[PDB]
């Protein structure tokens, strides 16, 4: 099998580089964050502008949806996170605690917690209801590039430019495991597989790796793309064929066969680094977003 | 920050 993603929409709304695009769990919306201090909500199927959400004092590096698709959390250079009522665009909570740029964020599957990573080299765990920081994990020795809950919510995976990938116990905050590469390249992105068994880790040596963190063995390796400078999102595509999907610094979207590790498709259209890619929860739809020279969001549809 | 090179 081979995917046939084709360009359906190009969304131009941000005046600065886009940083992150995420689909709502209910499949209705796409949220985009940008260096222009703004969040925008679009229709996932038609690209129709729904709303602009503002309030952050500086640029935004990441956004994430709650499981009920009602809340958004955003991570900003203004050292804070913000919890937003999507339907009103009102800031429900301002998460204060980090001492530098907040770079990455995610809700847990229950959506009672938020995990954040920061340029202050720490990973924080916040209570959604009260907005209070529950835990501060002294996670890394460099800016935290990604943070992600497993499907059970009990584990938090984190990555950093320091070369480490860590598995943390959510309940205790203890570093349950530490993945180590002897060559130690900066880890620019990490994410649990949709089964919690593996983690997909990007390193700034033009490499993606599917790791079994338990045994500490690299199961898969995906190459061909360019990634040496930016923290580019990667994804497990599961609605059709089992793909690995990632942006690239050569302006392309790369799609690999997960098992064979072969590049099965390259999506062309962006004219700057494709910093972000996301996969629709139910449909074979990919969203992509690019940096300053581009500033657009693109939606791609495939049959398989 | 994500849109800039560290």
């Amino acid at each position: 099998v081979k995917p046939n993603y084709a360009l359906k929409f190009t969304l131009a709304g941000h005046t600065k580089a886009v940083s992150s695009v995420k689909f709502s769990p209910n499949g209705e919306w796409l949220a985009s964050s940008s260096a222009d201090k703004l969040i925008k909500i679009w229709g996932a199927y038609d690209g129709k502008f729904e709303k602009t959400i503002s309030g952050h004092k500086l640029g935004i590096s990441d956004v994430a949806w709650s499981s009920d698709s009602n809340l958004l959390v955003s991570a900003s250079d203004d050292k804070t996170l913000k919890i937003w009522d999507v339907s009103s665009g009102k800031c429900l909570k301002t998460l204060k605690g980090h001492s530098n740029y907040v770079f990455c964020c995610n809700f847990n599957p229950q959506s009672n917690l938020i995990v954040s990573g920061s340029f202050d080299e720490s990973v924080r765990i916040w209570d959604v209801k009260t907005g209070k920081c529950l835990k501060t994990l002294p996670a890394h020795s460099d800016p935290v590039s990604a943070v992600h809950f497993n499907r059970d919510g009990s584990l938090i995976v984190s990555s950093s430019y320091d070369g480490l990938c860590r598995i943390w116990d959510t309940a205790s905050g203890q570093c349950l495991k530490t993945l180590i590469d002897d060559d130690n390249p900066p880890v620019s992105f990490v994410k649990f597989s949709p089964n919690g068994k593996y983690i997909l880790a990007a390193t700034l040596d033009n490499t993606l790796k599917l790791w079994d963190y338990s045994k500490g063995k690299c199961l898969k390796t995906y190459t061909g793309h360019k990634n040496e400078k930016y923290c580019i999102f990667a994804n497990f595509s599961v609605t059709g064929g089992k793909w690995i999907v990632s942006g690239s610094e050569d302006n392309l979207v790369y799609i690999w066969n997960l098992q064979t590790k072969e590049i099965v498709q390259k999506l062309q259209g962006h004219t700057d680094v494709v910093i972000s890619t996301a996969c629709h929860p139910t449909e074979n739809i990919i969203a992509s977003a690019a940096l300053e020279n581009d500033k657009t969001i693109k939606l791609w549809k495939s049959d398989c | 920050a994500r849109t800039e090179v560290y």
